[PDB]
């Protein structure tokens, strides 16, 4: 097993920022005979699977932007990408051919840095389908927002609200790097009859005071 | 070049999968197709590899005795089977050409994964529900909307809008696994909201472990 | 030295 190793596990810079991502192998994947490191760098983003960027160490495949270039020889390889742009935004993995079984390394998550952004804030009452099946889902919706720290809180004529709501967070935008999160509060369709107002209340640091929006049923 | 996969599927513990992996835009007979696992936080775990044309096989030493590959010529199709699937085989299978380094040509294609799950809970239709858009989801000139994707399993759902010409403004959630132990999650878009009246803005939903095909008209 | 059955895709060349 030739294990593959990755530094920094994570890196956060700004838009047009050098990124250097470093990969060291347990043993030299260097062939003398050829001169050639058996060594390639793959990018994937969410969704996708991952995508070939350099191999035999240095050589960029076609179609790759040439501000990702690969450098090192033996153990001690590096990614470099000179300038990042926002779809940059991704896991990257090195990965040798040199021994079986073929080995990648651990990942490292670029990340980028960027000005706060507050988050629009939407609501959403339960559609009348769903209330027809005895369950009431209420989604508020966090647009945007930079940076990913997010507190949203769930109030039901006034109360505040625990142990009926679910959070998730996308990742992070490949064209402007912000985060959206929606939250979905759920009761049974009498619960929800039972009350007018619901209300979600978004905690941000682009607010100065949290945002509120409701509805009455 | 390229590589396309079977669906998403459910197997009880100790049972067996069966993915398949077309390939097409090459010549079939002529490379190894590969499969690599990646399982949840966990790095890309290669399994083994078929030669297409010969049939010959390698296979990582993790999964000797459980794995069996194959190929099929005529239809382009190479598969992988896993068999006594434990906890722990719960992961996205890649079938790929991996670093085809040829002295004419140098290509990398993966297939779009699979995602197997391990489960004896019983696979389950998401119902598809709209967020329509109203006063409360509106700002600066735009109107947001979406489709909640409620009560799935095994994962995961796919949403596209308009069938793929609406990209622009789209958020599709990561589920949320409920205490029932059923998924959900939301996608939404944003749009502008002065052609609300004469735009049509439709959702459509797969999940192809249950068969699930919908499409559903957001309105306000 | 280097296995080339780790990968029968890659040609060493």
């Amino acid at each position: 097993d030739i294990v593959m190793t990755q530094s920094p596990d994570s890196l956060a810079v700004s838009l047009g920022e050098r990124a250097t991502i470093n990969c060291k192998s347990s043993q030299s994947v260097l062939y003398s005979s050829n001169n050639k490191n058996y060594l390639a760098w793959y990018q994937q983003k969410p969704g996708q699977p991952p995508n070939l960027l350099i191999y035999w160490a240095s050589t960029r495949q076609s179609g790759v932007p040439d501000r990702f270039s690969g450098s090192g020889s033996g153990t001690d390889f590096t990614l470099t990408i000179s300038s990042l742009q926002a779809e940059d935004v991704a896991v990257y993995y090195c990965h040798q051919y040199y021994s079986s079984p073929l080995t990648f390394g651990g990942g490292t998550k670029v990340e980028i840095k960027r000005t706060v952004a507050a988050p629009s804030v939407f609501i959403f009452p339960p559609s009348d389908e769903q209330l027809k099946s005895g369950t009431a889902s209420v989604v508020c919706l966090l647009n945007n927002f930079y940076p990913r720290e997010a507190k949203v809180q769930w109030k039901v004529d006034n109360a505040l609200q625990s142990g009926n709501s679910q959070e998730s967070v996308t990742e992070q935008d490949s064209k402007d790097s912000t985060y959206s999160l929606s939250s979905t509060l759920t009761l049974s369709k009498a619960d929800y009859e039972k009350h007018k107002v619901y209300a979600c209340e978004v905690t941000h640091q682009g607010l100065s005071s949290p945002v509120t929006k409701s509805f009455n049923r | 070049v390229q590589l396309v996969q079977s669906g998403a599927e459910v197997k009880k513990p100790g049972a067996s999968v069966k993915v398949s992996c077309k390939a097409s835009g090459y010549t079939f007979t002529s490379y190894a197709i590969h499969w690599v696992r990646q399982a949840p936080g966990q790095r890309l775990e290669w399994m083994g590899w078929i030669k297409a044309g010969n049939g010959n096989t390698r296979y990582s030493q993790k999964f000797q005795d459980r794995v069996t590959i194959t190929r099929d010529t005529s239809t382009t199709t190479a598969y992988m089977e896993l068999s006594s699937l434990r906890s722990e085989d719960t992961a996205v299978y890649y079938c790929a050409l991996l670093t085809v380094l040829t002295p004419d040509d140098a290509f990398d294609i993966w297939g779009q994964g699979t995602m197997v799950t391990v489960s004896s809970a019983s696979t389950k239709g998401p119902s598809v529900f709209p967020l329509a858009p109203s006063s409360k989801s509106t700002s600066g000139g735009t109107a947001a909307l979406g489709c909640l994707v409620k009560d799935y399993f095994p994962e995961p759902v796919t949403v596209s809008w308009n069938s793929g010409a609406l990209t622009s403004g789209v958020h599709t959630f990561p589920a949320v696994l409920q205490s029932s132990g059923l998924y959900s999650l939301s996608s939404v878009v944003t749009v502008p909201s002065s052609s609300l009246g004469t735009q049509t803005y439709i959702c459509n939903v797969n999940h192809k472990p249950s068969n699930t095909k919908v499409d559903k008209k957001v309105e306000p | 030295n280097p296995d080339p059955n780790a990968n029968p895709n890659v040609d060493p060349n």
